[PDB]
RNA sequence: GCUCGCUUCG
């Protein structure tokens, strides 16, 4: 779940070879780095 | 890989004249009486029809079909 | 779902599901291109 | 000046690689050496006894 | 009266075209090796037995190799194409067998055909399915007629196996030491051993020096061991000079200071200085003299054979070098290591054979073991081989060796790195210049600066323009257009030749015929053959009989009148050259000859036997007179050149007019063209690489030199002829830069395209299950695939057609985690690209390990942009400076614009007049409709151009009156205007740009990674450290050393001095002393592993005030 | 992902 906003909908989208799990609502960045 | 439409120095029409010129290769003209024949007054065009090379026909031998 | 596929010096489309040997009727040839798409590509001439 | 311990470094100067396209993981050459050291050692006690 | 000239005489080099050249050497090296090398090795180890349970045995009858073939049909073989091995990721060999015959209990059993390996095929070669096929027939196996081939395909890649060069063995090196002593040197090398003996004056005496012995011995001593024992004979064969015995007094005054007087007495002492090997198994019983004798007979000097324990020739080897010594001891006439007639060049084909002798024996080893360990013990049950004989070790040792390239042979010692090399498939000029590629023994690691050197020796024999461009200058090089390796002969003949021409025996004379003016020494191979008298009747004779045919034609023999020795040379791997046979004045060859050889009565055998041309070895062409034309002939003249312009090799060949250009373009235009982008062959669509560029409308040069006619280059051009315009505009070409023409560009001028290749496998594992690929993921909202999922189609995979975006799956790959339920994890093949990419064609094939390969052909059509490399086939590598629109390019009066705005400034400097007399030819045949041909040291003169220039109505110089684009006014200096051979290099910007945010960091220290492919960032080396450093800023070089790359934040423990964590500290088992620190992660690391070093380092902090 | 080798680039 979102750490902000409670949603579900966190999707694993790279940003330039950043992999990052964010949060597809608010854009709240859950992980980042690998 | 095939004759270009347009000559890369002026643009004038030039793929249209690539069969014709093959014509007169299998006719008796010579390179520069078949380029003056076909309308290249300038020498790009004359560049371009001569130094091209035909290999769509070499690819084609080996497309699928 | 019919998966449709060519062969390589037959050019036969064949019709194979999951979890087949990759082979072709009437010949031996073991390679299989895929056909092309149908859906609609928009090029630029540039 | 003489050593009777060994000080093993933490992970982090062993990067471990899990490779799970085979049986197999990707280690450094200290690991390898502790590894050796410590059977030596073990051998070394099984003499003894 | 000028001397008749033969016009036709270039029709000569054709003709060797035909039988030899380019690619014909590793192809005949790889079929006699396939053909009797082979089965040589297979007779030198045709029976191999046990020591237990004798009378038991296992003896090889006859071995073949057969065609290629394919083992993934279940236990059938199946023709396969080399197209089909590239394609399917598979090796092109072919399977190695042997009949045989045993003894299971004691009952003979045979065998007819049993497979016990497989041979990777060579391209092209004997047993190759590509020889002797027509260009249809090519067409039908997808392979390109024009292909070099001579090229190994291992798991789907094309491996080369560089041609080796190396120091000739069995000869003394002079040669001076670090200290200036002038010593030499001889590694003596047979079938079996090879050892380096030297010989040093350190003391004014000469002492012997081998790994054999713990210290080295005087001369003296090892000739009293050897045989002969009075003094005075050893003086005798040493020399008679005055000079001579002077500089060998100290020798003799110390042998005769100990009590050697005897051979038994040398012989003890030699073996009193011999250690053993190690504690060598078995019983020695007194073997100190006999370990020496052995050690004098066997290990010393191994090429100069011992009949039965009788050192004549020895001695007088051992005599002709100290002799050699005391003469190079005064003037300094010391031999020089980069002399290429003491070279030699190893094929695949030598390479390959020790290969498989060293497999062949460990396979024999393994059997003999197995045999050994399984006979004695196990049960009435007769074991046989057959049973045991694995198949897959000379199959696995030979595509190890083939594909990793370092070929390790403890039989032999031979540690060697970089033997194959990936072929290049950058263009056509690209293969088939790497194809003739040779390698130096310096193995380049350090800066030699002697090897490097251009030597006078590679003349028509290799190219001297032709070299990499970096630190491999010098030390990689290319064979010549006109070349020929030799191979070894049997050399029967060559002795009774000699024998049979009056040389008499060295064991008939003392040595003291070694120091007559007149007496000759004639070596054969490092080997003593004799002495003789009147040696020019006998190389007179010995050339003669080689011109009738009695003795092969690649035999050698030269004369060096300083030591006075006569060289026999039948090894192989020696240059070769063919030369026109000249005598008294007028040269064999006649128009006559040249006429018969174009209408086809005559080939150049029928030159090579009526003893008109004729091999000459740098060894003997350093004793010949060679005439470079007809005029140049002279009274005292041996041979005649065929043609001057055979000296540059296959990638010089494409430089028009290389005469008039400096030697650095010439080099720079040759790396650039091994880099140029066109056409590769004619199955370059079927072809799937992981990287090739493609030319839109590639066009053949109008300068082009008889070279690029005889290499077939025309039919693949790799470059374009662009009206260039010499001049300078708007200052966007300040250096080496070029303006492009917009309007050219938008018209197809320059359009390249990039194919690359994306590979996944579907393998199943041990446990029975596999990976699946899975459909696409439907969005239930809109019930479409989503927009990571929508170029896949039904299966999973994508289809060809669509256009692929970045991060976009390719390949839905799901694999399980297992190896109850199988539990799959998806781990999709993305696409990683800035722009955006087509996919052309999908291939899926099949292995025998059920494993699907999947290939997709992405391809991109780019346009020349700011940033694209274009060189103009003379080194004028550019960068496209500037892109103005067709109105801004000034016009003539025909109303012509110029595509490509070239600097005049780099003209002075380079001296580049070879570019304009190109131009002017290639402007004077695009008038008359001609092909001008800009062969090296002749081609079409400046004067027949400036002719067909001024017939036509243009100004016999070029220059013509060009009106400007912007200003509409003419320009007060006429424009040097024609077209021009451009070609377009690999080099991008759109490959070449990169940016690096935060991005990822290395699991080791915290820092970015390197490569673009993964993502890395730049690396501020120590000279810019050293340049912050200077400049004084602070703040900038902490900012970017310690905050933008590796800052971190530690705790450190006040009271110790020791590191802790979350602000506690575990030596102490206290906080209150711990405090945070902020620092570079590297440092810490650092601060770790010398704490892991018992190196602590204590950290006593203070307060920043 | 670590390593090594080749190759190019200025
Ligand atoms: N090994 C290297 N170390 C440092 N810089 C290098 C190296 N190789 C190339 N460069 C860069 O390339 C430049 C070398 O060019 P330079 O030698 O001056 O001209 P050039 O290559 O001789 O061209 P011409 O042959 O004169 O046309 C200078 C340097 O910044
Ligand atoms: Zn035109
Ligand atoms: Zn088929
Ligand atoms: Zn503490």
């Amino acid at each position: 779940r979102c750490p902000d906003c409670g949603s579900t909908e966190l999707v694993e989208d790279s940003h330039y070879s950043q992999s990052q799990l964010v949060c597809s609502d608010c854009g709240c960045v859950v992980t980042e780095g690998v | 890989m095939i004759i270009p439409v347009r000559c890369f120095t002026c643009g004038k029409i030039v793929g249209n004249k690539w069969e014709a010129y093959l014509g007169l290769l299998q006719a008796e003209y010579t390179e520069g009486d078949a380029l003056d024949a076909l309308g290249l007054k300038r020498y790009c065009c004359r560049r371009m029809l001569l130094a091209h090379v035909d290999l769509i026909e070499k690819l084609l031998n080996y497309a699928p079909l | 779902q019919p998966m449709i596929y060519i062969c390589g010096e037959c050019h036969t489309e064949n019709e194979i599901k999951s979890r087949d040997p990759i082979r072709c009727r009437e010949c031996g040839y073991r390679i299989m291109y895929k056909k092309r798409t149908k859906r609609l590509v928009v090029f630029d001439a540039r | 000046l003489i050593l009777t311990r060994l000080l093993v470094p933490p992970l982090c100067i062993r990067p471990s690689v899990v490779s799970d396209l085979k049986s197999g993981t990707n280690e450094d050459d200290l690991t390898m050496k502790l590894t050796e050291i410590i059977f030596l050692n073990d051998v070394i006690k099984k003499h003894r006894i | 009266a000028p001397i008749p000239t033969v016009e036709e005489k270039w029709r000569l080099l054709p003709a060797f075209l035909k039988v030899k050249g380019l690619v014909k050497q590793h192809i005949d090296s790889f079929n006699y090796f396939i053909n009797v090398e082979i089965k040589k090795i297979m007779k030198a180890n045709e029976k191999v037995t046990s020591d237990a349970d004798p009378m038991w045995y296992l003896k090889y009858l006859n071995i073949y190799v057969g065609l290629p073939d394919v083992e993934e049909s279940f236990n059938v073989t199946r023709p396969v194409s080399p197209h089909e091995c590239r394609l399917r990721d598979m090796t092109y060999s072919a399977p190695i067998t042997v009949d045989i015959e045993y003894t299971r209990g004691s009952q003979r059993i045979i065998r007819n055909a049993l497979p016990i390996g497989r041979m990777p095929i060579m391209l092209r070669s004997s047993n190759c399915v590509l020889t002797g096929k027509t260009p249809a027939e090519f067409a039908k196996l997808n392979e390109c007629p024009l292909d070099p081939g001579g090229y190994f395909i291992v798991k789907g890649v094309e491996k080369v196996i560089l041609i080796q060069e190396q120091l000739s063995k069995n000869r003394i090196i002079v040669e001076a030491d670090r200290k200036g002593a002038v010593g030499a040197s001889v590694t003596s090398s047979t079938h079996e051993k090879k050892s380096r003996t030297n010989m040093a004056v350190k003391q004014g005496r000469f002492y012997l020096r081998h790994n054999t012995l713990s210290e080295d011995i005087p001369i003296v001593i090892i000739f009293k061991a050897m045989g002969v024992e009075s003094d005075q004979e050893i003086v005798q064969m040493i020399g008679t000079e005055e000079h001579v015995m002077a500089a060998f007094g100290p020798s003799l005054e110390e042998c005769q200071k100990a009590q050697i007087f005897t051979q038994m007495q040398a012989l003890k002492y030699i073996g009193n200085k011999v250690r053993r090997q190690r504690m060598w198994g078995g019983g020695p019983k007194k073997t100190k003299i006999e370990e020496a004798r052995e050690l004098l007979a066997s290990t010393i000097l191994t090429h100069v054979p011992v009949k039965e324990f009788n050192f004549r020739a020895k001695c007088i080897y051992t005599a002709v070098m100290v002799r050699r010594v005391i003469l190079a001891q005064g003037d300094n006439k010391v031999d020089d290591r980069d002399y290429y007639g003491n070279k030699r060049l190893e094929l695949a084909g030598q390479l390959l054979s020790l290969l498989f002798e060293d497999l062949f024996k460990k396979f024999n080893s393994e059997m003999k073991k197995i045999a050994d360990q399984v006979i004695p013990k196990q049960r009435a049950a007769q074991f046989d081989v057959v049973k045991h004989m694995r198949q897959d070790q000379i199959t696995n040792g030979m595509v190890n060796a083939i594909s990793t390239g370092n070929w390790s042979l403890k039989r032999f010692k031979m540690d060697r790195q970089g033997v194959t090399q990936v072929l290049s498939r950058l263009s056509y000029i690209s293969a088939l210049g790497m194809m003739t590629r040779i390698s130096s023994q310096f193995e380049k690691t350090r800066k030699v600066s002697g090897p490097r050197s251009l030597q006078p020796s590679q003349w028509g024999m290799l190219c001297p323009s032709d070299t990499p461009e970096g630190e491999a200058c010098g030390l990689v090089k290319n064979l010549a257009l006109m070349t020929h390796i030799t191979t070894d002969m049997e050399d029967g003949p060559i002795v009774k030749l000699a024998s049979n021409l009056g040389v008499e025996d060295v064991n008939l004379l003392c040595g003291e015929e070694l120091s007559y003016p007149n007496v000759f020494l004639v070596f054969l191979n490092g080997n003593i053959l004799g002495v003789i008298r009147d040696h020019k009747k006998l190389v007179n004779t010995f050339r003669l009989m080689r011109r009738a045919g009695y003795i092969n034609e690649f035999v050698s023999i030269s004369t060096n009148l300083t030591d006075r020795c006569v060289y026999i040379s039948s090894d192989g791997g020696r240059l070769c050259r063919p030369y026109i046979i000249v005598k008294k004045q007028k040269p064999a060859v006649t128009n006559k000859h040249m006429e018969e050889l174009a209408q086809g009565y005559r080939n150049f055998e029928d030159f090579l036997h009526e003893s008109l041309v004729e091999y000459l070895d740098v060894n003997e062409e350093n004793d010949c007179n060679i005439a470079l034309y007809e005029h140049t002939i002279n009274k005292d003249t041996t041979h005649l050149e065929i043609e001057p312009f055979t000296l540059l090799g296959v990638c010089a060949g494409l430089i028009p007019y290389p005469h008039h250009n400096q030697s650095p373009r010439n080099t720079y235009q040759c790396a650039m063209g091994k880099q140029a982008m066109g056409t590769i062959g004619y199955n370059q669509r079927n072809r799937i690489d992981t990287l090739m560029y493609l030319l839109a409308y590639p066009q053949k040069p109008m300068v082009k030199t008889k070279t690029i006619e005889l290499i077939e280059f025309e039919k693949l051009p790799a470059g374009q002829n662009a009206t260039v315009a010499v001049m300078s505009y708007s200052g966007y070409d300040i250096e080496d830069a070029l303006v492009l023409n917009k309007a050219s560009l938008d018209r197809g001028f320059g359009r390249c395209l990039v194919y690359k290749n994306a590979k996944c496998t579907l393998k199943r594992y041990t446990n029975q299950t596999f990976d699946k690929v899975m459909g696409p993921m439907l969005d239930a909202a809109t019930r479409k695939p989503i927009w990571r999922h929508e170029i896949l189609d039904a299966d999973g995979i994508c289809s060809p057609g669509e256009k692929v975006e970045n991060k976009q799956v390719l390949v839905n790959k799901s694999m399980p985690t297992v190896t109850q339920q199988p539990q799959y994890k998806d781990v999709p093949i993305t696409y990683k690209g800035a722009t955006d990419s087509y996919i052309e064609k999908v291939m899926i094939s099949s292995n025998a390990e059920d494993a699907f390969l999947i290939k997709m052909l992405l391809r991109q059509t780019r346009r020349p942009e700011i940033g694209d490399k274009f060189s103009s086939r003379h080194g004028q590598k550019g960068v496209c400076g500037l892109i103005v629109p067709q109105e801004d390019m000034p016009f003539c009066d025909s109303g012509i614009c110029p595509d490509i705005i070239m600097n005049p400034h780099g003209f002075p400097s380079r001296m580049t007049v070879g570019k304009l007399i190109e131009l002017l030819a290639g402007k004077a045949g695009v008038l008359d409709g001609r092909f001008h041909y800009g062969t090296a040291f002749g081609g079409s003169k400046v004067k027949d151009v400036c002719e067909d220039l001024v017939r036509h109505g243009y100004n016999y110089l070029g220059k013509d009156y060009v009106t400007s684009g912007i200003t509409g006014e003419p320009l007060e200096a006429y424009i040097y205007f024609g077209p021009v051979y451009y070609q377009k290099l690999k080099h991008m910007v759109l490959d070449k740009m990169h940016a690096r945010a935060r991005g990822p960091r290395a699991v080791l220290t915290r820092q970015p990674t390197e490569g673009r492919s993964r993502d890395g960032g730049l690396r501020l080396g120590e000279m810019e450290r050293d340049c912050l450093i200077g400049y004084g800023a602070s703040m900038l070089l902490l900012e970017r050393l310690m905050i933008s790359s590796d800052a971190f934040e530690v705790d450190v423990c006040g009271q110790c001095g020791l590191l802790g964590y979350s602000g506690w500290c575990h030596y102490c088992k206290s906080s209150c002393h711990v405090s945070s620190l902020r620092i570079p992660y590297a440092c810490k690391l650092l601060f770790q592993e010398l704490q892991s070093m018992n190196i602590i380092p204590r950290l006593k902090l203070s307060k920043y005030n």
